[PDB]
């Protein structure tokens, strides 16, 4: 019942009697898989966590220079030189300027000057690697037949299960105490991740990036994870040197490149990180589940005698199915609630389909609430939740 | 999802109050505006204000214009309230509350998580 | 801007208990998110019911469906309906809403006494 | 001694995130900050139902 | 054009359609920004809320 | 009993007709009320010269 | 475009003071703004407000929130000013003026036509 | 919002008298329509010169062309220049603008004195 | 000199010899008239005011229902009747309604019903006839040689012949036809065969003590018959409905009793035998000038220049023309301000003149030999 209110709802019906069931799960997309002799089950990929990844290449999008110095000699005096020009974390350029007697000299022509400035980064962006060592997919499970309202609202008992998946531990069997264990061995791959993607974080927001695109970003960068004093590569990416032949070549830093790459990284996937779990927002996880031990908890129940009422009016989904919540008035045990679709009154012949397999009231208290989803036929019909006399009937309209 | 409250039970007039609420069971740096709401003994409720859980924007009551100041510190997962220059009419039971106020599900806008309450008397 | 509630209210166990909350003239109750809190003596006030219409409503955690809401735009008043008065429903009920500057306006507080 | 024509902002900081929503059949949502000249708003459609 | 002490001279219509929030040639305290949505984007999430 | 969806105005009256003009070659005009709510403004051109 | 201002010489404290000027040579119902500006001798100019000849709109000094109320009489072609509940420090010389705000060649925005002046004092003896 | 003005001014007959008018920090002198009034004791202040730019400026009725205007947006101050000082012009001058809510703000009164 | 900064300016070259000048004058669009050997005069149709209009039809667009009354009768008992049925201030309508024993009859079938209500108009519009008599135009005449004597000429179909006195410049005669120019007022805002068939109540004459409206049922409905009643509904106010019906209708608004129009197109045949140039018997100015402002280009391609003569040699003739090659001659292009003359003998006086440069690159020369003045110019 975790897939009801989902708009990206995908129903799946495999071969009846056999255990052949392949399911494609999507991030935010819910899958409702129903069988003939098995209770209807809902599965969804809720989280794709990425933890303890390591850096591959860190780019600098905001840098500031200092210690700007120049050296110039008149022509025939060779070439200029500065002491800090060989030092790393410096940007230098050698060019020629007009020189003559007016500047203090003995000859005319082009001089020789070199300018340098001490490179220093102010804001960095880091690209991490997504390795199969930590992917920790979580698959939430919700079976039908109970559970009045909500998706899940978070305790120990049944009717709601969770599945942990890792590329080195893909085998997992979610136990359902009453409905029997359900097992699946999801291919952890064919979900988006593979060799091509990186995990990019720039200011505090995070994205996924094709590595072939990330490797050729024209910005300063260093390889590893140098914390204090990094050795930057291609410091000239941000330090422009306008130098026109007159005199006094100038150096300019190209501001900040935060939003400049915001627009260049348009269609890439995003991810909301929460201080080292780095939740994902995408998924194409392909599962293969085993239903050898899946069986309905109630097939041996007795039909219930007392009558129910309608808690709220039935509503319609985005796929043509109807929700029904009823409240039992009676202290029967875990019995079976009679419910069916029928357009022929006084005969009660079935015309519609049943989505929730084996609807029952589990708790044996006085007046409990229960929900069931039905697949009605196209056109005018009735829903009947009752046992002969004192039953309840609602009229339904499908697709016009 | 628990809220622990702290402060002096009895305070004299013309002194800045000191309340601090430790959030035991949830991280503040995700959203979920954190507010303060008091209640005069025997009478109805009168809210004090709230502070954002991500940006830090504080918003208060029209009557309590400049007497209230809400702070926070996520290192200890707490947020504080200071009522400068209290008066005699400020004797009330103070409650720490939390609210969503962001996104959908309008039911969560109401104060779902409350506090135990600290009795504050002025004399 | 203030909301008004009657001090006293009593009814026999069973029959419905309608708890009013009249909004001021500057507010339209038909377009406001109503919030109802339940407060027992010596305890913290718990959130009971959010109500905007009979198709936009959410009760409190673990509250039976016998509690409903309704709005009357004729007299500009909101209601808190409780059918099936059990001994555990005896508490102090308050209403609360937003306003222009997002100030939470509270009600007088209807004190429900059950017999 | 020139006068300004336009002033563009390249570093902007957001604040005071707020929202208000109504369910499908009830109608379109609204927030008081829509009429404020210092707030940016947007109306979008989101999933709603019994959940 | 003046930006962060860096100055230039820009063409007629190239400066008019710079996709940034802006205000006209009259300066007052707490100015009114126009087209703030060009720098503040809110597009859809999975569902149930936009960021 | 219904909610209120939208109220239209069919009889309205204006006040405080304030305008502003700058001479040609000196850009556009501006008034502090064109950014103010509950106001309506229109920018146009007019014959200008020595007289 | 003669502007003729006239009024009483002495108004007592905590009393509503009123002055009026007639536009002797121009109809009020044409668009121009007609206002009052006061200043004590030796002190700078301070405007009181102005009233419209077309709509009747009035906007005054922020300091005099509810103190002033500029009156009007369009038919007789006069416009008045009623400073309610005056104080003792309001002693000044008042001036009648005409300006425009509807875009008539901005020079006319400033008060181009003035009055003659009326000396008003607030005393008890 | 208020405009500052110099109290004392002295200049030789025939020189160019510079009368400053410094707007407050909340206003930009380059985008404000400056108005200049002249007042002698016993006479209502006559409108002397309006100035916004060297291409947007209007003199007063019967004012010689030796009365000009200028602005320095570096120090945010408007000017009133009078070349060829004649004795008839000795009076007190005022500057005036209108702010966001169309409120007129005057100056302190420049006492012009030609030697 | 008016008509100098107007986009709707029409410069016409009168015939070289004669007193024959024809002029077309629009409202807001002026005409600059230039002669061959005579001065240049700019004329404009500034106002077109109306006087003493008669009330032809007055339509009501906001009505009111006051005295609701009816009368009914069982079948086979005839039709209904009320005393207010024949009152001209009432609207009535009769229909049949279901009735029988349940209603108070002795037999079933249709019962006759009549319903009357007292009519009263709240807001009404009026239409006024214009009638060439008591209709006036106004023309403004400004001659060149000014800086920055002009006169105004009034015209009325009772005396369309006009004689303007320009003082030293002489007199100017003008004979205008006004046969081309020829009244709604609703909310004190006024506009200009139709209006005869507006679906509203109306009365012809002026304000009666209690007016008698016609076609009052066009605003009072007796439509909704529930087969057991007859409801009434007044159409409310019809002001905005007729506002949007004025697609491009010429408007006009003024008060009181003198309304200013906004339309023109006067055909004038003016005679100028009795005007002469102010400065012909004047000598040349020997002193130097001073460019007060920078010469600017108008919307039509001419150049205005304002100089200040510094010398007591006036009143004298101001020399000026284009400067094509700058060594020997002025006569290139054209001079519009005929014979610019300084008028005051004081040391400093202001004068303005208008000139038409050639369709190319040249200068502007004003002066004599030494102490000349020269400004550069390009014509598109």
């Amino acid at each position: 019942i975790r897939c009801i209110g989902v708009s990206n709802r995908d129903f799946v019906e495999g071969m009846s009697g056999g255990t052949w069931v392949d399911v494609v799960l999507e991030h935010g997309g819910c899958v409702t898989v129903m069988a003939q002799d098995k209770p209807t089950v809902d599965i969804e990929l809720v989280t794709t966590t990425v933890s303890n990844m390591a850096e591959v290449r860190s780019y600098c999008y905001e840098a500031s220079i200092s210690d700007m110095a120049s050296d110039s000699r008149c022509p025939t005096q060779g070439e200029a030189y500065l002491d800090k020009q060989s030092d790393t974390q410096y940007v230098c350029k050698r060019t020629l300027v007009d020189r003559g007697w007016g500047n203090g000299c003995g000859l005319f022509g082009k001089g020789s000057l070199v300018t340098c400035a001490k490179f220093a980064c102010s804001k960095k962006m880091t690209g991490k690697s997504i390795q199969p060592e930590n992917l920790e997919y979580r698959i939430m499970l919700s079976v039908h037949g109970s559970q009045h309202s909500g998706m899940i609202v978070h305790e120990t008992d049944e009717n709601r299960a969770k599945v942990e998946i890792t590329p080195n531990s893909p085998r997992a069997e979610a136990t359902l105490g009453g409905f029997g264990s359900l097992g699946l061995d999801c291919e952890p791959r064919t979900g988006l991740d593979f060799s091509d993607l990186y995990y990019l974080t720039m200011n505090n927001k995070h994205w996924l990036v094709h590595k072939e695109w990330f490797h050729d970003i024209p910005l300063p960068w260093h390889a590893g994870a140098d914390t204090g004093t990094p050795h930057w590569n291609n410091k000239e990416a941000l330090v422009e040197f306008k130098d026109a032949h007159a005199k006094r070549q100038t150096v300019v830093v190209l501001g900040s490149q935060e939003g400049a790459v915001h627009t260049a990284l348009a269609g890439a996937l995003e991810a909301e990180m929460d201080g080292a779990k780095g939740r994902l927002s995408s998924g194409h996880l392909k599962c293969r589940l085993k239903m050898d031990k899946l069986r309905l908890k109630g097939v041996s129940y007795s039909l219930c005698t007392a009558a129910f009422t309608f808690t709220k009016i039935p509503a319609e989904t985005l796929h043509g199915t109807v929700t029904v919540e009823v409240q039992y008035a009676g202290t029967d045990g875990p019995c079976k609630v009679p419910a069916q679709m029928a357009v022929d009154m006084q005969t009660l012949t079935p015309v519609g389909r049943l989505i929730t397999a084996n609807p029952v009231i589990t708790e044996s208290t006085e007046n409990s609430k229960m929900m069931l989803e039905l697949d009605p036929p196209f056109g005018d019909s009735y829903i009947v939740i009752g046992v002969g006399e004192k039953k309840i009937t609602h009229h339904w309209h499908r697709s016009g | 999802v628990q809220l622990q409250e702290s402060g002096p039970g009895l305070v004299k007039p013309s002194e800045t109050l000191s309340l601090t609420c430790a959030v035991s069971g949830y991280s503040i740096s995700s959203g979920y505006y954190w507010g303060w709401i008091r209640q005069p003994p025997g009478k109805g409720l009168e809210y004090i204000g709230y502070i954002s859980g991500s940006s830090g924007s504080t918003y208060y009551n029209p009557s309590l214009k400049s007497r209230v100041t809400i702070s926070k510190d996520t290192s200890k997962n707490q947020f504080s309230l200071k009522l400068s220059s209290v008066t005699a009419a400020d004797t009330a039971v103070y409650y720490c509350a939390r609210r969503d106020r962001v996104g959908s599900y309008p039911y969560y806008y109401g104060l779902d998580s409350w506090g135990q309450g600290v009795l504050v008397t002025v004399s | 801007s203030v909301l008004t509630q009657p001090p006293s209210l009593s009814a026999s166990p069973g029959a419905s208990a309608r708890l009013p909350c009249t909004l001021s003239s500057d507010l339209s109750v038909g377009s406001k998110n109503m919030y109802w809190y339940q407060q027992k003596p010596g305890s913290a006030p718990r959130l009971f019911l959010y109500y905007y219409s009979d198709s936009d409503k959410q009760l409190g955690p673990g509250v039976p469906n016998r509690v409903s809401g309704s709005k009357e735009t004729s007299s500009n008043t909101a209601f808190l309906l409780i059918s099936g008065l059990q001994p555990e429903d005896e508490a102090d009920y308050y209403c609360q809403v937003y306003d222009g500057s997002a100030n939470d306006v509270f009600g007088s507080g209807t004190k429900l006494t059950v017999l």
